[PDB]
């Protein structure tokens, strides 16, 4: 027998049944330190000028 | 009497605009003392959100199977 795989049946993604269900992070590695504070909110209005020397107004 | 009726200011107008400029101007000096001190431990620790030059993004990162195992 051995029916001869034809062109192109060796592609065809495969799946297949396993032992093990996918491990975690094999990458020996670490999450991140701190990320982004998420500065929001409504937002003040303008405060008293440019706060420059002068140029209030 | 005359000039100082229709000619003058009150010297209450005159104090509580002294009172008003001098909280004014209190607010704007404590404002911009609290700046740059916020400016300066803001470039120091790094921790703020103003001085971050860009660093990578990955919006170019695919992680996808490749033609080798050992990467």
């Amino acid at each position: 027998g051995w029916v001869r795989p034809d062109l192109g049946e060796l592609s065809k993604v495969t799946k297949v049944k396993t032992d093990r269900p996918l491990p975690e992070n094999p990458y020996h590695s670490r999450a991140r330190p701190e990320p982004n504070p998420e500065v929001e909110g409504d937002l003040k209005p303008a405060r008293h000028g440019s706060r420059l020397f002068f140029w209030t107004m | 009497r005359w000039i100082a009726r229709t000619f003058f200011d009150a010297p209450e107008k005159n104090y509580e605009r002294t009172m008003a400029i001098l909280q004014i101007e209190s607010e704007k000096a404590e404002l911009r003392l609290k700046e740059l001190e916020v400016r300066r431990l803001m470039r120091a620790k790094g921790d703020g959100p103003w001085f971050q030059y860009p660093t990578i993004d990955k919006a170019l990162i695919d992680h996808s199977p490749k033609a080798t195992p050992d990467n």
